[PDB]
C-alpha cells in the first residue's frame, strides 16, 4: 500500500501540468507542447492527470493546414472508459472546434451530447448560447431569439464574481431586437428568477433607459428585485430620472413616472428609516449654494467659451463676424437674469444692444467684465460652520441610520468593502475651479480615515448624462487589464473617478488636495511675470486680421510663422519642466512622479483617439501632486448633429505638446509612451475578451439619448453596429504585427509636428 | 442571537470548507463528519 510513491507522482504531474498550462498563457504554444510531451516519458500516469494533459493540449491546438493535425489527435486517446464528470467539458471543447469551421451541420448533436450530463456547467451553456449568437447573423428567426437569452440566463445562475458582466450584456443588446409582440420580454421574466442581484449593479443605468421607453413594465419585476435587497444603489438614480422626466414635461399620467413612483412605494416599507435619513441628507444640501456673484461670473466664463467657439468658425472670412442667434438669445437670457447699485449698471454701459454687426467689440469688452468680477470676488468668505443653517446634517451619527459611504455600489467586487458612516466634519472648504467656487465637505467613516468630497452644482444636465456614461465604460474595461501579463507589467490602470448623480442640477464627486491642472500651472507661472494669461489668444486673433486686411488669403507657412514668433516670446519649450525641477527637490520622487505621468498619458491618449472622445482641453487634464496619478473631468462622445456618423475629424491623434514631449524627455516619448499603447491594443484585440457586448450597450442608449434629444426600427440598430465596427476597424489598425512595427510610431510622429499643430483651434493651445 | 452575513452560495462552502478544516486540526481525539439539513 505504497502511498509516497503515487504522492510524488501526483504532485509531480501537476507541476507539469501547471507549467504547461502557464506557458500556454504566455502566448506561446509550441514551447507548451514540448513541456506537455514530457510526461510520455513517465510509466505510471494517474487517469486525472491524463485528462488535464489533453485537456492542455487541445486548447494549446485551438489557439494555434494544421487543424487536421489537431482533430485527428483527439480520436487517439479515450479508448475504453471515462467518468461521468469529466466526460461533459471536452465534449464542448470539441463541440467548438466543429463550430470554428464550416462544419456547421452536424456541430448541434455534439453540444447536446455535452449538456445533457449535468447541466450546470457554464461553459456547456456558454458557448452553446454563443454558437447560438453566430447563426443569428441572418435568418433572422424572430422566435428563436427566446432561445439565446434562456441559455444566457440559465449559464448566469452558476457563474459568480467573474465573466458575468459580459453575458449580462448580451442579454441587454439582445432584448432590444423586439416586435411588437411582447414574447422576448415574457421569456426574460420567466427564466430569471433565481440569480443573485449583485451581478444587476453593473447596469442599472442600462435597465433604467429601458423602462423609460415602450413596453418596457414588464421590466419592473428586475428592478424590484435588486432594490429589495440593495435599497441605497437604487434609490438616488430613481430620484434624479423622476425628476428630470417632471422638470422637461414641465415645459410643455405619465407612464413612465407612473413606473418610478410605483417602484418609490414598495421601497418604502423596506427600511424606512434608511430612505428618510437619505432624504434629510439631500433636502439639507440647498444650503450649499453659491451666491450671485459666482453664478454671473461662471455664466460669463461659459459665455467667452462658447465665443470662442464661434469666432473659430469665422476662420478666413471677412473681419464682420455677424452675431449669431444662439449668442444673441445668451446675452438676452444674461439681461433677463440679472437686469443693489452694481446690478443695473450693465444694462446701460455695453448690454443695451447686443451689438450690430461686430463680433470682435465684445469679446474684446468680455475680458476687462472678467477681470473686474474676479478683483472684485477676492474678498468673498471661504469658511462656514455646519452648526448653522442646517441641524439635521450637524447632529448626525452612525446610531440613525445605516448609511454607507456615497459611491459604493458602483461596481461590485467579492469582498464586502462597506465603509459606514461616522460623523460629518463641521469644517468645509471653497476651493476656486476653472469656471466656479464649489465646496468640498469632510467625511469620516467608521474606520477613522476622512474621505473628501466635493459638491458640484453644474447645470445643462442634457449635456451631463454623456459625461459618465463613458466613465461607467472605462470603469467596466478597468478589471480587463490584469488577465494579461504585457498590461501588468507597466502598471496599466485607468483612473477613474466616483460620481454619484443625486439631483439633476446638484451631484457629488471625489474630489482630493493637490490636483490642479495645466491651465492652472501656467496660470501661477503667467502671474509670476509682469504678463496676462490671455496674450497669444488675442495676439493670434488681431495680428491674423491684420494679414488678412490688406487682402491676401492666409496661408499656411504664416501660421508656422505666428506660432514660433508665440513660442519664441511669451512660453518657452521648458516651461512645465522648471516647475517640476521646482517642485520636486528629490530625485527619487521626480522619477517616479514622470513614470507615472507617462502611464497615465498613454492611457488617456488611447482613449481619445480609439473610442471616439471628446477633444482634450487644458483646462480638462487634472494632474495629482500626492501620488502622480492623472485624470480627465468629464469625457464626452463625439457624434454629429446631422447623423450618427461617429467621426471625429481633427489633425493630431491625441494631444501632445512640444512642452509635454520635452518635459519627459525625447527617449520616453518614443519608448514608453508607445510601448504602453501597444500593450493596450493587444489586450483588447484578444478574441477570448468580449469587447464587442460591452461597448453595444453604451453606444445604444447613446443613440437613443441623442435621439431623444434632437428629433425605434431598425435604422436605430443599423447605426449602433456601424459605429461599433467602425471602433474596431481602428482598433485592429494599430494592434496587427507584420514585418513593420506597427502604425502607433507613424501617428505619434505627426502628433508633435508642427505642421499639424498650426492648423489648430488657439483655444485648443498647441503651444501650451 | 449572533448573526453572521453572507453573501452568495459559493462564499457560503469557502467559509464551511475554512471552518472544517480549522476544527479538524487542533482537535486529534474525533475523526468523523455529519451534517443533515430540514427544509
Amino acid at each position: 500500500s505504497s502511498n509516497n510513491a503515487m504522492l510524488g507522482v501526483h504532485a509531480s504531474a501537476s507541476a507539469i501540468i501547471q507549467y504547461g498550462k502557464i506557458a500556454r498563457k504566455q502566448g506561446l504554444v509550441n514551447v507548451a507542447l514540448d513541456i506537455l510531451s514530457r510526461i510520455h516519458t513517465i510509466p505510471t500516469v494517474p487517469i486525472v492527470d491524463c485528462f488535464q494533459k489533453i485537456r492542455q493540449q487541445v486548447k494549446c491546438y485551438l489557439q494555434l493546414n494544421e487543424c487536421m493535425q489537431g482533430l485527428e489527435v483527439i480520436e487517439s486517446t479515450n479508448l475504453k472508459y471515462f467518468t461521468k464528470e469529466m466526460t461533459a467539458e471536452f465534449y464542448a471543447l470539441k463541440g467548438m472546434f466543429l463550430a470554428q469551421i464550416n462544419k456547421s451541420e452536424e456541430a448541434n448533436k455534439a453540444f447536446s451530447a455535452a449538456v445533457q450530463m449535468h447541466d450546470v456547467l457554464v461553459k456547456a451553456w456558454a458557448m452553446w448560447g454563443d454558437y447560438l449568437e453566430n447563426i443569428f447573423v441572418k435568418e433572422r428567426q424572430l422566435h428563436l431569439g427566446v432561445s439565446a437569452i434562456t441559455c444566457y440566463l440559465h449559464a448566469c445562475r452558476h457563474q459568480n464574481e467573474s465573466k458575468s458582466r459580459k453575458y449580462l450584456a448580451k442579454v441587454l443588446w439582445l432584448l432590444s431586437f423586439d416586435d411588437d409582440k411582447n414574447t422576448l420580454a415574457d421569456a426574460v421574466d420567466k427564466y430569471c428568477i433565481g440569480v443573485p442581484p449583485i451581478q444587476w449593479l453593473a447596469w442599472i443605468p442600462q435597465l433604467l433607459t429601458c423602462l423609460v421607453g415602450s413596453e418596457g413594465k414588464l421590466l419592473l419585476n428586475l428592478i424590484s428585485q435588486v432594490g429589495r435587497v440593495y435599497p441605497q444603489a437604487v434609490y438616488f438614480p430613481i430620484r434624479t430620472l423622476y425628476l428630470t422626466l417632471k422638470i422637461e414635461q414641465r415645459e410643455r399620467a405619465t407612464a413612465p413616472m407612473w413606473r418610478c413612483s410605483r417602484i418609490m412605494h414598495m421601497q418604502r416599507e423596506l427600511h424606512p428609516t434608511l430612505l428618510s435619513s437619505l432624504e434629510g441628507i439631500v433636502d439639507q444640501m440647498v444650503w450649499f449654494r453659491e451666491n450671485w456673484h459666482e453664478e454671473v461670473l461662471r455664466q460669463l466664463q461659459q459665455g467667452l467659451a462658447k465665443c470662442y467657439s464661434v469666432a473659430f468658425e469665422k476662420s478666413g472670412a471677412v473681419s464682420d463676424a455677424k452675431i449669431t442667434p444662439h449668442t444673441l438669445n445668451f446675452v438676452k437670457k444674461l439681461v433677463s437674469t440679472f437686469g443693489k447699485l452694481k446690478g443695473q449698471f450693465t444694462t446701460d454701459f455695453d448690454f443695451s444692444v447686443p451689438g450690430s454687426m461686430k463680433l470682435h467689440n465684445l469679446i474684446s469688452k468680455l475680458k476687462k467684465w472678467i477681470k473686474i468680477l474676479e478683483a472684485k470676488t477676492k474678498q468673498l468668505p471661504k469658511f462656514f460652520l455646519i452648526e448653522e443653517k442646517c441641524r439635521f446634517l450637524s447632529n448626525f451619527s452612525a446610531q440613525t441610520a445605516e448609511v454607507e459611504i456615497p459611491g459604493e455600489f458602483l461596481m461590485p467586487k467579492p469582498t464586502h468593502y462597506y465603509i459606514k458612516i461616522a460623523r460629518f466634519m463641521p469644517r468645509v472648504e471653497i476651493v476656486q475651479k476653472h469656471n466656479t467656487a464649489a465646496r468640498r465637505l469632510y467625511i469620516r467613516g467608521h474606520n477613522g480615515k476622512i474621505y473628501p468630497y466635493l459638491v458640484m452644482n453644474d447645470a445643462c444636465l442634457t449635456e451631463s448624462r454623456r459625461e459618465e456614461r463613458v466613465l461607467q465604460l472605462l470603469r467596466l474595461l478597468n478589471p480587463c487589464l490584469e488577465k494579461r501579463k504585457e498590461t501588468t507589467k507597466r502598471h496599466l490602470f485607468f483612473t477613474v473617478p466616483r460620481v454619484v448623480a443625486v439631483s439633476p442640477q446638484m451631484r457629488l464627486v471625489e474630489d482630493n488636495p493637490s490636483s490642479l491642472s495645466l491651465v492652472e500651472i501656467y496660470k501661477q507661472r503667467c502671474a509670476k511675470k509682469g504678463i496676462e494669461h490671455d496674450n497669444p489668444i488675442s495676439r493670434y486673433y488681431d495680428r491674423l486680421a491684420t494679414v488678412q486686411a490688406r487682402g491676401t488669403q492666409a496661408s499656411h507657412q504664416v501660421l508656422r510663422d505666428i506660432l514660433k514668433e508665440v513660442q519664441s516670446n511669451m512660453v518657452p519649450r521648458s516651461m512645465l519642466k522648471e516647475w517640476a525641477l521646482h517642485t520636486f527637490p528629490n530625485a527619487t520622487d521626480y522619477w517616479t512622479f514622470r513614470k507615472m505621468f507617462t502611464i497615465q498619458l498613454a492611457l488617456i491618449g488611447f482613449a481619445e483617439f480609439v473610442l471616439h472622445l471628446n477633444r482634450l482641453n487644458p483646462e480638462m487634464l487634472q494632474i495629482a501632486q500626492d501620488t502622480g496619478k492623472l485624470n480627465v473631468a468629464y469625457f464626452r462622445f463625439d457624434i454629429n448633429d446631422a447623423t450618427g456618423d461617429l467621426d471625429a475629424n481633427r489633425p493630431v491623434p491625441f494631444r501632445l505638446t512640444p512642452n509635454i514631449s520635452e518635459f519627459l524627455t525625447t527617449i520616453g516619448v518614443s519608448g514608453p509612451l508607445t510601448a504602453s499603447m501597444i500593450a493596450v491594443a493587444r489586450c483588447f484585440a484578444q478574441p477570448n475578451f468580449k469587447v464587442d457586448g460591452i461597448l453595444k450597450t453604451v453606444l445604444r442608449d447613446e443613440i437613443i439619448a441623442w435621439h431623444k434629444k434632437t428629433q425605434d426600427s431598425q435604422q436605430l440598430v443599423s447605426l449602433v453596429q456601424k459605429a461599433v465596427t467602425a471602433i474596431m476597424t481602428r482598433l485592429h489598425n494599430l494592434a496587427q504585427f507584420e514585418g513593420g512595427e506597427s502604425k502607433v510610431n507613424t501617428l505619434v510622429a505627426a502628433a508633435n509636428s508642427l505642421d499639424n499643430l498650426c492648423r489648430m483651434d488657439p483655444a485648443w493651445h498647441p503651444w501650451l | 442571537s449572533n448573526w453572521f452575513i453572507i453573501g452568495s452560495k459559493t462564499d457560503a462552502e469557502r467559509v464551511v470548507n475554512q471552518y472544517q478544516e480549522l476544527v479538524q486540526n487542533e482537535a486529534k481525539c474525533p475523526v468523523k463528519m455529519s451534517h443533515s439539513s430540514s427544509g
